């Protein structure tokens, strides 16, 4: 299975540089032109470049030119695309995509790079348990969570029992509050039957402020 | 070590269309391996080599596909030949 | 500097064939621009459909077809289900860059009305021994995406501290929010009760947690 993993770093200064990167696995790297593009947040796709893994050439919207470079590793077969000069337009979330080479349609995709550009401080989270009290609890099921308070930039990533736990998960859009910082909470309905004897855990993840906390809920 | 010389300059300088107007002409080659005083061996071994370079750039540029532009281009100039040339074998035959 | 036409939207119903069109600033959308188009749904899913005006991606259903009629590039549903509303995005190739259309927003009518199923948390007592409190009301898969939030502190109405989300498309295609209430814990043990309220198309569901 072809499969697109990219990374990066999600905070960064105006004026810095960042380098972002897609590592590709399940087909020949070499063969296929490797896309960039962005989404601002409440926008639409927007293309940046490409890259050709073959012989390192390049294509680019003139906008991008002398702001994005586009690299490429043959033996690790990953690409990478670095910004310069950033500004506020530049927050958004970078995408990496493969141009099938002779069906030209954008056939895979990586899960994206959520990149804010500020001079704030980073805030990692605090991780309250949301443990349903026992009126919520008298029913076959009942809902489970962890609260991700205050943090900034987005994103956060939250999981359940190192990703064993899927069902039933319900990780909510994040609030932006008047203070400038985040707030998100996730849920997970489970058997009420198993409060307190069985564990749940949220593996939550900050990156920006190096926050990877695994927060055991326990009943109430 | 030349002709491996020559190929990283064909990179370079050289367009795909440039380069199929050097090897799709035969007047062309000429002028080229002669011009170059290339030896008749070597002129085959390499111009084996670029119809590999041009096969290379063909796959990798979809704009010399069949959808692409160079190509209904490359498609659109050969046509007045190839008219003619049918419209004198169906004469003989008819 | 070269500009792609999108409608910005468009609305069919389940079973008919509809028709999403690209337009070329340059002139008309020919085979050279290997006319493309892409699928945004949910959480961001991006799905590849279509490359160079006709050819359909391995995995896409047959009712997707892409053709060029006029002028311009198309996209066509022949029979389009309720699990095709989402973004349509086009994209054309000039000899050495791609652009991107503005997207075309599909709504398939018919999807039925959904009432907000509502959780509220009371604040944890790990968070209280902070020095603070939160109050959490998780509101789901309501349709259509529009709800009215009110809190409650006893009876009388509370403003002050409330932080509430847009509402937000789920994968399912009906909405998703959440609302917070900031208090001290002096203000939370000080009342008998806190309520969320969620108004949904003249309906309400209401939850209610106290200190205990
Ligand atoms: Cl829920």
């Amino acid at each position: 299975q072809v499969q697109l993993q990219q990374s990066g770093a999600e905070l960064a200064r105006p004026g810095a540089s960042v380098k972002l990167s897609c590592k590709a696995s399940g087909y020949t790297f070499t063969s296929h032109w490797m896309q960039w593009l962005k989404q601002r947040p409440g926008q639409g796709l927007e293309w940046i470049g490409a890259i050709y893994p073959g012989d390192g050439d390049t294509k680019f919207t003139q906008k991008f030119k002398d702001k994005a470079t586009l690299t490429a590793d043959k033996s690790s077969t990953t690409a990478y695309m670095q910004l310069s000069s950033l500004a506020s337009e530049d927050s958004a979330v970078y995408y990496c995509a493969r141009e099938n080479l002779y069906g030209y349609y954008f056939d895979y995709w990586g899960q994206g790079t959520t990149l804010t550009v500020s001079s704030a401080s980073t805030k990692g989270p605090s991780v309250f348990p949301l443990a349903p009290s026992s009126k919520s609890t008298s029913g076959g099921t009942a809902a489970l969570g962890c609260l991700v308070k205050d943090y900034f930039p987005e994103p956060v990533t939250v999981s359940w029992n190192s990703g064993a736990l899927t069902s039933g998960v319900h990780t909510f859009p994040a609030v932006l509050q008047s203070s400038g910082l985040y707030s998100l909470s996730s849920v997970v309905t489970v058997p009420s039957s198993s409060l307190g004897t069985q564990t749940y855990i949220c593996n939550v993840n900050h990156k920006p402020s190096n926050t990877k906390v695994d927060k055991k809920v326990e009943p109430k | 070590i030349f002709i491996e010389d020559a190929i990283k300059y064909f990179k370079e300088k050289v367009s795909t269309q440039n380069l199929l107007l050097l090897l799709t002409d035969n007047e062309a080659w000429n002028g080229f391996v002669a011009a170059a005083e290339l030896p008749r061996n070597e002129a085959d071994e390499l111009r084996k080599a670029l119809d590999n370079l041009a096969r290379q750039m063909i796959m990798k540029d979809k704009n010399w596909h069949d959808k692409g532009q160079q190509y209904r281009n490359w498609f659109l100039k050969e046509f007045p030949r190839l008219k003619s040339e049918l419209e004198d074998n169906i004469r003989r035959l008819r | 500097q070269a500009v792609v036409t999108q409608e910005s939207a468009l609305t069919t119903s389940p079973g008919e064939t509809v028709t999403l069109t690209c337009r070329s600033s340059t002139g008309a959308v020919t085979s050279g621009n290997f006319a493309n188009w892409v699928q945004e749904k949910p959480d961001h899913l991006f799905t590849g459909l279509i490359g160079g005006a006709d050819n359909r991606a391995p995995g896409v259903p047959a009712r997707f077809s892409g053709s060029l009629i006029g002028d311009k590039a198309a996209l066509i549903i022949t029979g389009a289900q309720t699990e095709d509303e989402a973004i349509y995005f086009c994209a054309l190739w000039y000899s050495d860059h791609w652009v991107f259309g503005g997207g075309t927003k599909l709504t398939v009518l018919g999807q039925p009305k959904a009432a907000p199923s509502v959780t509220l948390f009371p604040p944890s007592s790990e968070e209280l021994q902070a020095n603070k409190a939160t109050l959490v009301c998780l509101i789901s898969d309501f349709y259509p995406g529009a709800v009215t939030v009110a809190w409650k502190a006893d009876s009388s109405p509370v403003k002050a501290g409330v932080e509430t989300t847009t509402p937000s498309k789920q994968s399912n295609n009906k909405y998703a929010a959440s609302s917070y209430l900031s208090l001290t814990p002096e203000q939370w043990k000080s009342h008998k009760s806190y309520s969320c309220q969620v108004t949904h198309e003249g309906s309400t569901v209401e939850k209610t947690v106290a200190p205990t």
